[PDB]
């Protein structure tokens, strides 16, 4: 089993809380899906927003072949490499690479055109990366603010690695869903982003620190990163069906999008604000990790998933009166 | 009577999309509505006490509520024109909701076919 | 009498965000909130769904999803529960697919 | 009459796959099914198992939601109408039980 | 107000079902079937309260004490009926009465 | 104690739930079934709920109220009287 399921609390009495029948689908936007080996039974649904049409990974290069594979079996492979919710399916949009114009926004809103009536099917949009460059800023915000106003979805952001203080960084060299930055009250609240940032091995109890590195070194910054979870020697799935190990924002994600589908499966009718407030309240608060991310929040899989199960215990398994 | 019998119908692979729970002449009853996707959608409603169905509210309520929350692919039994209050028919449906069953597929489902 | 009767007023894409429960006069009630609503078992007109609004109710305060709450003012009457809580019963409630619009009766 | 008489039957370490309700004859029932695969049903005020409908119906609906390898104890030949006898089938649910392994479970 | 409820009791005496809660200063509060003038809400207080157990939520006990008059019963629990339930907006502001 | 086990039946017209908790200890609560049974359904609730969060709880009993042999047998005579949280293996909420 891998290092990060007991740092971050994955025990049998945590998943044992997890309701089976509920259709869970986490949406990888990514480089595309290689459903093989843990992952062959994973798929749901495949789509292509590049301008090769296919929505298998190409090898442009070994990172992107790898990357989208990689991130679903993180979430839900079910042999091979553990998945965090191995009962979830993965849909996977494929963005990159030779992406369409606005690839990232037209898989965003493919999502957003609510297809699947199930509330757990792409209830969780995990982006292990996203859009740098970005100048209008205005397509991105009138997006994401329309997403925290219909409550239902999150979407689980990658920060980026290049150990950059986004504080410090320039608008341009700012990863987007992440740099979203909400303005009022009311966007701040209902901001549909989960931005997460990588922690370096630890074990449970251990004050955790954030990844360092000068090419897979967590960015990070007050404000600008909501979480930390694991993301320092991670194996993960290739679609040859070899194994990989990587350090990164992307694996930190992943870990808590499958966190999140978990979460889910107790009821997916809960808004995105009920299962933010919980993963984010349920976080372990550490004073040296402050300055970092925002109140030192450090993914407790263990606390998120109960708190979230228990709290819909009553309600959905008990409802009889 | 049965959930079985060939007069009532039925919807395979359905999600439970919608829930309305209010009172009409001192009987509560629960309304749920299910897509199978855009096309097409069924209503069905069950009422406290009011026979023949009537029986079967607590356990229908109960269990089309779970329904609603997994949103999971279900399949509706329902039979038509039972309701007949003609404002109650207009806002909601004449059917009453007499069974509910999980699904393998969108059309092979557990229980009978009728 | 109905959920959909022309006398009954609605409230939209509300959130529940606030539930109180209760006794007065041997009857026990449950009181849920801006909009307030309380329901009564054994109260008539509407002491009968009691059991079944209580259970939604509490569902979707669990959910916090925007729902349609159905009620009837002035059937609450006893002065000092009205000024601490609201003359207004609960009747029914609904999922909603936007802000206006919700399933059931309008 | 008891779930632990020799005269039920049993099926260990069973995943409930499917859940079914409805009414039949102003009764309530449920059925489910488990998976070599068995079918159980349980109706309210239908002698001699009709007093532990809504326990069985509590505990069943549970069982099914955690997916958990369960005993199902049943009684054939109880349902006796021949088109739900087709359709679903004459077992009826007499008891539920958690399980250590797919032969070792809690119980008679 | 303001209180998680952090401890559960279940048990009967003289042939009616009873629960008690406590919550954290500490307050111990118990609902009895059918007995007192509050038995009618025991179902609901159960409920409400197995709720608010399960979420961790602080929230409002209403209590009425000098109720139970058991020696032993009070001597191992409490005195004070379960009346009333709320949920909290901050530890001094709760919704209700 | 941690429940670990949970089994439901029927016997002479009666629903009945068991338990047990890990020592181990069986203890079952039959609904209507003098003089005990008056708790039947809270303490089913609040034992499945404890059963689903497998934390640590005391279990109050009584020997010898179930009589039917082949009951006793299979199960045990232990009533279920009562349950409790605990804060530690030995200090927990109640008499």
């Amino acid at each position: 089993k891998p290092w990060y399921f007991d740092a971050i609390g994955l025990t049998e009495t945590t998943m044992s809380l997890t309701d089976k029948n509920t259709p869970v689908v986490v949406s990888v936007v990514d480089s595309g899906v290689a459903f093989i080996g843990g992952l062959s039974d994973s798929e749901f649904a495949k789509f292509s927003f590049t301008q090769d049409g296919s929505p298998f990974p190409v090898k442009k290069s070994e990172a992107l072949y790898i990357h989208g594979t990689a991130m679903a079996s993180l979430i839900a492979s079910r042999y091979g490499i553990y998945g965090v919710y191995p009962h979830a399916l993965i849909s996977s949009r494929r963005v990159i690479p030779d992406g369409v114009q606005d690839s990232w926004i037209r898989a965003i809103e493919s999502i957003m055109s609510n297809v699947f009536l199930a509330p757990g099917e792409e209830k969780i949009i995990n982006i292990s990366g996203g859009q740098k460059g970005v100048a209008s800023a205005s397509v991105w915000t009138e997006l994401l603010s329309r997403m925290g106003r219909n409550n239902d979805r999150l979407i689980v952001a990658a920060v980026g690695n290049d150990g950059a203080d986004i504080r410090k960084l320039s608008a341009q060299q700012r990863i987007w869903p992440a740099a979203y930055h909400p303005v009022s009250s009311v966007n701040k609240k209902q901001d549909p982003v989960i931005r997460v940032a990588a922690l370096a091995q630890y074990r449970k109890g251990e004050t955790p620190v954030l990844h360092g590195g000068g090419i897979t070194g967590s960015r990070f910054g007050n404000n600008w990163v909501d979480i930390a979870a694991p993301g320092q020697n991670i194996t993960f799935l290739r679609p040859d069906a070899k194994t990989g190990t990587g350090s990164g924002t992307s694996e930190a994600t992943a870990i808590v999008s499958g966190v999140l589908a978990a979460m889910t499966s107790c009821n997916p009718r809960a808004t995105a604000t009920e299962l933010k407030r919980t993963l984010l309240e349920s976080a372990d608060k550490y004073p040296s990790l402050v300055d970092k991310v925002t109140e030192g929040r450090v993914l407790n899989a263990e606390k998120a998933i109960s708190m979230f199960c228990k709290k819909n215990y009553i309600p959905v398994r008990q409802g009889r009166m | 009577e049965w959930t079985g019998d060939a007069r009532d119908g039925m919807f395979s692979g359905v999600v439970i999309t919608q829930f309305h729970t209010g009172q009409i002449d001192n009987k509560p009853y629960f309304c749920i509505e299910g897509k199978q996707s855009a096309g097409s959608s069924i209503s069905a409603c069950s009422m406290k006490n009011s026979s023949v169905w009537g029986a079967s509210f607590s356990t229908l309520y109960n269990q089309a509520l779970y329904f609603y929350t997994t949103g999971q692919p279900v399949r509706i039994y329902y039979e038509p024109g039972v309701w007949t209050y003609p404002p109650f028919v207009k806002a909601l449906t004449s059917n009453a909701l007499v069974g509910l069953s999980t699904c393998t597929t969108s059309t092979e489902c557990f229980g009978p076919d009728r």
